[PDB]
């Protein structure tokens, strides 16, 4: 299976450029998935969807 | 390329340096770049500064003369900064947050 966890971060975390984001999805049992990315140096208006990790 | 303006009996007063990205380069955030220059007694670093009211002077559609003061607005070129004039940019990247990408 593949499934997408959807999070709206607009007011909660302030993801401007050059910003490190760290985290995990932790299940009831078993090993966590590790989220780890740094947002790009430049965001362009021609490319509103970005691949982060 | 580099080009420059001579005031009579004085010497070169101002210079304009034309810059472009290399093939395949990822986009460069011009407003963080620093320019180091050496000459007969001084080694100076200059930092980006905004054109009048806008991030980059929009001359995508041509300039009568790059050195005429009233057209071009040289005034923010202080002794410690530079300003950027956008000469070709399809995607509006220069014009908006000052990012050079392919073909600019
Ligand atoms: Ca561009």
């Amino acid at each position: 299976d593949i499934v997408a966890i959807c999070l709206n971060v607009s007011n909660t975390l302030n993801l401007k450029p050059r910003t490190k984001v760290t985290g995990a999805v932790i299940p009831e049992f078993g090993a966590p998935a590790v989220i780890s990315f740094t947002t790009p140096a430049t965001y362009l208006d021609t490319q509103h969807i970005i691949e982060l990790q | 390329g580099v080009t420059g303006h001579y005031v009579k009996n004085k010497g070169i007063d101002r210079i304009v340096i034309y810059i472009t990205p290399n093939a395949g380069s990822a986009p460069i955030d011009l407003k963080q770049c620093k320019l180091f220059l050496m000459y007969d007694g001084k080694a100076v670093s200059l930092n980006f500064s905004k054109y009048d009211t806008n991030t980059v002077g929009d001359f995508t559609n041509g300039i009568k003369d790059i050195f005429n003061t009233t057209v071009v607005k040289w005034n923010n070129a202080d002794a410690t900064s530079f300003v950027v004039v956008a000469l070709q940019d399809d995607d509006k990247s220069l014009l908006t947050n000052a990012v050079i990408n392919k073909g600019d």
